[PDB]
């Protein structure tokens, strides 16, 4: 009942329940859907002209269906089709992923010792920075030899060059974080007087604030349900309903030139395949407009460290804040109508040709 | 296999084993991996004078078993009496 | 290091008008070098450094001739490291013009320099250990 | 949505009938408790009185159509045992409870390629049927809607896995002991949760009936006494025992005298009223301790009377015996945390899922009538979520590590409740961890307390092997633990009386000399002791008995034990000391209750005597250290020793770590037997100590000079590799060759002298001398004393170095290393012994 929890602050749940998927996944597709409409209303625009103006859409695993429902857009009297289409697949997705691999309770000395090592609480997803895929991939690998098949990890979501994260279960995430630990460095340890081949290499694992364990074996099982499920309660993704590209996020194809089904390939994309960002980022653009959750640490900062340099500016839709460096926009730079709404950013190859 | 026979049996093996263990090597290491591989042992007690075969379980414990402590969570709690009469006995210093 | 460039940013943004360039070298250009890459950072702090205009940015530490400078010259020196192009606003050339005929170095002197015959960069930190392409690190007082 | 609770009406002029109907039921057809009331117009101060007629028998039929689903049937014996319907748990049940009570750990929960548990709480939705059935007869009256549950209790047998989703559990409920208090009558069920016809569990529930209640010909109390122990000193002690009609032995000629008697007895008494007993019977065995600490039956209390003011038999143990307290508390206790959980809105989803439908947690209107602050919910509730707090916290949310669990719920608790439970850790009980809870309200009043019996994490006991002994030790634990002195003291009474010596007073002072004296009579049995040592070794088929301590005769009035620097460091006394100081330490450990029953153990040299002396007391103190000084005795002459006492042999410390990363295992054995071989002298490798990094060599001193020096000369360098190898050989042999016998092995750069040893144990060397070894062994190691449920799964031996187990591939395996004919007769004759 979420009218009541807005109205109510007070009786509201607890940040655990809040973040649980079945919560989580629906709610952020309604936050995501109103930023949407934000933007599309203050601009006096109708949901599928704003789509005709956005030259495609794409979304980090669960944001691909907003992506797809924005996509199939048309005005604001079958907007709600849409958001309905989108919040019911979230919704199952959130249902059926938590029903297949529940939260339970980490054992407090696992707990006690992520905590007093400066970790925050293990969770079944874990981001990885300032690690390469080969060498976190080796990292899983050692770890998988040891934990059996129904326990194992593997990478779900590849942000970036430098940038990973694993799914699994929350205690096998936290054995891969204890053998990073043993080969990780202090931070503040100074190494400017050791040769750089001979420096030991420094990185940064947390805990992601997650639920499930998303891209992996473990909510494979639920994907068939959700399949049927959408069918029960019937949301088609069709090519020729969709307008512009939605790129894939496992190999950045197109879901237009897709023959399977556009609905069973997304549930694949957020509960079986990975997400290679990179690999989605090879459209050509210059502006990206960021709806997700978390304003300046969603996606949107993300995109634009990947893309930096390149001359594309990411405008983070659902913020209103001040960015210093101004190397990235927020939410005023959508509606600005002078000069400072029109923010081209620096091309490197271009500008310092 | 009646009690008293299973009794029987069970002393004659163990004399044996007792008379052939001052002859034949010992496999320590094979005991090793066999107490903290097959049991996966989470904690070991050490009855010495000093800590011996603590140290060696301890080196057995970096040698080989440090990527399985690590995956599977296992906080091999290394205790000898000597030393860790504390942590045995469960009596922490307030 | 990354706390110099930084340092050397700070003095830009505190003088946005005055120039200010930047010659980064790395550890493997002559004389007194540190132990950090020549590449890795500038990877790092290439966006920070023309965030600000009035820094220009010149590469040294290892350039002896046009063929090894364009590509820096033309910024595609990143492309094989993965990253967006990252041209350069200028270069130094150190040891190469050690051997030339304006330098007062004694013509014994410039045939040891010419016997050296180098090294590529991702080997260049074994000077620290042996002689590698004729030159060694050695410690000053 | 709204459905009818009461029904008030008159049946007849007088009789008013409030039905109070409850519609939270088994199959979902209501349910109405008619009460009745009579209507006397006449009396018109307090025209309506309650018909107590049949009033508790309506009550139990109300709630045994709402609890239990057999057609109602009062009239049967509660002394006859109650037999719950066979149970299938379910992966929705298991689920469903989890969720009722609030279980997240992750045993419960389904996982693939893992097998789903149920929760020790899932034992009392199992046999509710049963236990609470104990209560109905009508002999056992009572108004159910005034039941108090004051406490229940889980008690996992040992050995009895926990439950798993899809077994069949059979329920057999038994009232322990129903008593008539003044302020009600408490009741308490014992119900044996059993699996594949083997017991898995207990369920121990107190009820209570408040009221007044005066049927004490239906009362009856069955208590399990608390064990007894008694020291027997003097024959007053035994002329007292054998005054007592109850005190019978099977062996009326036992002799009792110097031995402890444990008493397990249980009592039954049958109450005449309030304070005198109709009739009390204590019956149970009485057993002896064995010098193996083993507790063997040698007679039985059987106390019978008829009207009594007590039991005498408890009166007299108590005030002659001991009380033996399973449970020990530590030094302090130790806080583990305190947690807040929070009692549900409602009570439906618990009552649904445990088969609890009392009303007066689900229904307003009958927790008014029953007098209740409200809907109070489910103390079974509150004990299944303050033990998954327990078994999270305590037990790191491991399922099987929680053995036991009991609660006491002193108070009601309403429903949206803060609950606050502070566990501490405050004692252990064989092995397991005693902890206790107080989970208070908002109001910081007690309303939960129990003890949780939580099994130790995996536990190995390594005994260290000779190298170690030091003067003073084991001396402070000698100081301190009473079980400790026990241990020394049997030891050390057992050396004065056979050998004149004083292994305390070694230990404690390390003389370099030892003089024994054979004067008088002690004197006199002492010099036989020392001339019956011999050393007997069978080579080349012949059985040579050579004589340990040549000088003694008849004539011998001394003999003196020399020392270079003290006699602490002789294998004579430096085995039998550590051994001891071993079994003191466990022995103190096993007092303090901290050996887990499932332990496994290991023991290096001594070491394996030590741990088999310790955790299987497969000998006695006295056969423990008789075998152990044996050994060392007969190591003085195992090698041919030189005029000063020096023998050719010894050990060295191989590090292959510390010679070049190259070399391996593998490769130090192939070096090593090439060594022996191709010099012809004797040289093997006798501990495995550490992969690669810690080794141990037994033969010739000076092969052992030779291997080091080979080591030596491949850390200063890098078919035909096996000539190579032999050149190398060839080089280090004849540059020590030449040397003295009584040399001294330098430390290389790898390989570290082991001081003080002069003998190749472990080694080939000894093969000769096993069998009357193992006849010696077989004198002191007692058939009856061994254990095999003590052994196997447990005892690694350093022989096979796998678990014990009485199996034919063991067996094999013996064979596999060392031959030896009566294995291969036990394997050839399996199949006679199986049958
Ligand atoms: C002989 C010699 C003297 C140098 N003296 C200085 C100096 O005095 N101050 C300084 O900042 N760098 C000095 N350098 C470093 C160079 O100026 C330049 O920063 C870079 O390291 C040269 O790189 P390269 O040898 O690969 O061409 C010296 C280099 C050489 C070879």
């Amino acid at each position: 009942n979420i009218l009541e929890w807005l109205e109510n602050p007070s009786n509201t749940p607890d940040k655990d329940y809040l973040l649980s998927i079945p919560i989580s996944c629906p709610l952020i597709g309604v936050i995501q859907l109103a930023h949407y409409v934000v933007t599309a209303k203050l601009l006096g625009f109708t949901p599928g002209e704003l789509r005709s103006y956005l030259k495609g859409a794409t979304g980090h695993a669960q944001g691909l269906v907003t992506a797809v429902a924005i996509a199939e857009t048309d005005s604001w009297e079958s907007f709600f089709v849409s958001v309905r289409k989108a919040i019911t697949v979230l919704f199952f997705i959130g249902v059926r992923c938590y029903e297949a691999y529940p939260n339970t309770s980490l054992p407090p000395s696992i707990l006690e010792d992520s905590l007093e090592n400066n970790e925050g609480v293990p969770s079944p997803m874990l981001s990885i920075s300032n690690l390469t895929q080969e060498q976190v991939q080796d990292y899983v690998n050692k770890t998988n030899s040891h934990l059996p098949a129904g326990k194992q990890v593997e990478i779900s979501l590849v942000n970036g060059a430098k940038n990973l994260v694993v799914s699994g279960p929350p205690q096998s995430l936290y054995g891969l974080n204890l053998t990073l630990r043993k080969a990780k460095a202090p931070s503040g340890l100074d190494q400017s007087r050791i040769p750089f081949s001979e420096r030991k290499l420094k990185f940064s694992n947390r805990f992601l604030p997650v639920a499930s364990p998303f891209h992996s074996h473990l909510l494979v099982p639920a994907s068939d349900l959700i399949n049927k499920d959408l069918v029960k309660n019937n949301v088609s993704f069709n090519a020729k309903d969709i307008q512009i590209p939605v790129y894939d996020t496992f190999d950045g194809s197109d879901l237009r030139v897709l023959s399977g089904s556009i609905s069973e390939r997304i549930v694949d994309c957020i509960i079986r395949l990975p997400v290679k960002w990179e690999t989605t980022t090879q459209f050509k653009a210059t502006h990206i407009l960021d709806f997700g959750p978390g304003g300046a640490s969603g996606l949107g900062v993300l995109t634009h460290r990947n893309k930096d340099g390149t001359g594309v500016r990411v405008i983070v839709a659902g913020t209103l804040d001040i960015n210093p460096d101004d190397d990235y926009g927020f939410k005023q730079e959508i509606f600005d109508v002078t000069s400072n709404g029109l923010k081209k950013n620096p091309n490197w190859l271009e500008e310092y040709h | 296999m009646k009690p008293e026979v299973e009794q029987e049996l069970a002393h004659i093996l163990l004399t044996e084993l007792l008379a052939y263990q001052f002859a034949s090597p010992v496999r320590w290491i094979e005991t090793q991996d066999v107490f903290l591989k097959d049991f996966n042992t989470e904690r070991v007690v050490e009855i010495g004078p000093s800590p011996t075969l603590a140290g060696m379980a301890q080196r057995t414990l970096k040698n080989k078993y440090e990527s399985y402590d690590a995956a599977l969570s296992l906080h091999r709690e290394i205790l000898c009496y000597s030393k860790d009469a504390k942590e045995i006995y469960y009596t922490p210093d307030p | 290091s990354i706390d110099a460039i930084s340092q050397v940013i700070n003095i830009a943004k505190a003088h946005p008008n005055f120039p200010i360039a930047l010659q980064w070298t790395g550890g493997r250009g002559g004389g007194h070098h540190s132990f950090e890459d020549a590449h890795t950072p500038m990877l790092q702090m290439y966006s920070k450094i023309r965030r600000h205009p009035n820094i220009m940015l010149i590469f040294g530490s290892g350039f002896g001739s046009a063929d090894d400078t364009y590509p820096y010259l033309t910024g595609e020196w990143s492309t094989k490291f993965d990253y967006p192009p990252m041209p350069f606003d200028g270069f130094l050339f150190g040891s190469r013009v050690m051997i030339a005929k304006e330098v007062k170095t004694s013509p014994d002197a410039k045939k040891c320099i010419a016997a050296c015959t180098g090294v590529p960069d991702d080997k260049w930190e074994q000077t620290y250990k042996k002689p590698t392409g004729g030159i060694v690190t050695v410690r000053s007082e | 949505e709204l459905k009818p609770t009461v029904i008030l009406k008159l049946l007849k002029e007088n009789i008013i009938q409030m039905e109070m109907i409850e519609n939270r039921t088994m199959d979902g057809k209501p349910v109405s408790l008619p009460l009745l009331y009579n209507f006397n117009p006449d009396n018109g101060f307090a025209p309506i009185s309650e018909v107590m007629e049949d009033r508790n028998q309506r009550i139990k039929e109300m709630y045994w159509k709402l609890w239990i689903d057999e057609p109602f049937n009062l009239d049967f014996d509660p002394r006859d045992v109650i037999k719950g319907k066979d149970f299938e748990i379910t992966a929705k049940e298991v689920y469903d409870f989890t969720h009722a009570v609030g279980n997240n750990c992750e045993d419960f929960v389904s996982r693939p390629d893992r097998t789903m548990l149920a929760p020790m709480d899932f034992a009392i939705v199992v046999g509710w049927r049963a236990i609470i059935k104990a209560i109905f007869p009508n002999t056992v009256d009572g108004d159910l809607l005034k039941l108090v549950h004051l406490s229940n209790g889980y008690k996992m047998i040992p050995g009895a896995k926990p439950l798993q989703v899809g077994d069949v559990v059979s329920t057999t409920a038994v009232i322990e002991s129903v008593v008539n208090q003044p302020t009600g009558k408490i009741v308490d069920v014992v119900g044996t949760l059993s699996r594949n016809g083997k017991p898995v569990m207990e369920v121990t529930s107190s009820f209570f009936y408040r009221g007044n209640y005066t049927d004490f010909e239906n009362t009856f109390q069955k208590t399990v006494e608390p064990v007894y122990q008694m020291h027997i000193k003097t024959s007053k002690d035994i002329a007292v025992l054998r005054s007592k009609e109850w005190f019978q032995l099977d062996d009326e000629d036992f002799d009792l005298l110097n031995k402890t008697l444990t008493f397990e007895t249980e009592t039954e008494v049958t109450f005449k009223n309030a304070n005198i007993f109709s009739s009390v019977k204590c019956f149970g065995p009485i057993k002896v301790e064995l010098p193996t600490k083993e507790t063997v039956e040698i007679g039985i209390v059987d106390y019978e009377a008829g009207a009594s003011h007590g039991n005498p038999v408890v009166d007299f143990l108590k005030r002659n015996g001991s009380t033996l307290e399973q449970k020990v508390n530590l030094e302090n206790p130790i806080p583990i945390a305190v947690l807040d959980s929070y009692t549900p809105s409602t009570n439906e989803p618990y009552a649904r899922v445990s088969g609890d439908l009392n009303p007066i947690h689900v229904s307003r209107h009958f927790a008014s009538y029953a007098n209740l602050p409200g809907t109070i919910t489910h103390g079974m509730f509150s004990s299944a979520s303050v033990r998954a707090l327990i078994e999270n916290w305590a037990a790191d949310s491991v399922s099987s590590r929680v053995r036991g669990y009991t609660c006491q719920f002193v108070d009601m608790v309403l429903p949206n409740t803060a609950l606050k439970t502070s566990i501490q850790h405050v004692g252990m009980i064989n092995g397991r961890k005693l902890i206790k809870f107080e989970t208070r309200n908002e109001d910081d009043v007690v309303v939960l307390t129990g003890e949780a019996e939580i099994e130790q994490p995996v536990t190995t006991f390594v005994f260290t092997g000779q190298g170690s002994q030091e003067q003073g030790m084991g001396m402070d634990l000698y100081k301190t633990s009473k079980a400790a002195q026990d241990v020394w003291n049997r030891a050390d009474n057992h050396f004065k009386d056979t050998y004149g010596f004083s292994i305390l007073d070694i230990v404690i002072n390390n003389p370099v000399n030892l003089t024994i004296h054979f004067g008088g009579e002690k004197g006199k049995r002492i010099r036989e002791n020392y001339s019956a040592m011999i050393f007997e070794t069978i080579v080349d088929g012949k059985l040579k008995t050579e004589k340990i301590f040549k000088e003694i005769n008849e004539h011998s009035t001394s003999y003196t034990f020399r020392s270079e620097k003290g006699l602490l460091s002789a294998t004579q006394f430096t085995q039998p000391a550590l051994t001891l100081m071993e079994k003191a330490a466990f022995e103190d450990l096993k007092s303090k209750g901290l050996i887990p029953a499932d332990a496994t153990f290991a023991g290096h040299s001594l070491g394996e005597y030590a741990a088999l002396a310790s955790l299987a007391d497969v000998m006695s103190i006295e056969s423990l250290v008789e075998v152990v000084f044996y050994a060392g005795m007969t190591m003085q002459v195992a090698v041919p020793r030189d005029e000063l006492g020096r023998s050719n042999y010894g050990m060295i410390a191989i590090n292959p770590g510390r010679v070049a990363a190259s070399f391996s295992q593998e490769a130090l054995q192939y070096v090593v037997e090439r060594v022996g071989k191709r010099t012809g002298w004797l040289v093997e490798i006798v501990n495995y100590n550490v992969e690669n990094q810690q080794y141990v060599a037994a033969g010739d001193l000076r092969a052992l000079d030779t291997v080091t020096n080979v080591l030596n000369f491949i850390k200063l360098q890098k078919e035909e590799v096996e000539g190579h190898l032999f050149e190398i050989i060839d080089e280090a042999s004849k540059k020590s060759a030449v040397k003295p016998r009584p040399l001294k092995l330098e430390r290389g750069f790898a390989c570290i002298p082991l001081v003080g040893i002069s003998v190749p144990f472990h080694s080939t060397y000894l093969m000769n001398g096993v069998k009357p070894f193992k006849s010696f062994l077989k004198k002191n190691i007692i058939k009856e004393n061994v254990k095999v449920a003590r052994l196997a799964g447990k005892y690694i031996p350093n022989l096979t170095a796998k678990p014990f187990q009485v199996t034919k591939e063991y067996f094999q395996d013996v064979y596999d290393l060392t031959g030896s004919e009566p294995i291969k007769e036990i394997i050839d004759n399996w199949e006679k012994y199986e049958q």
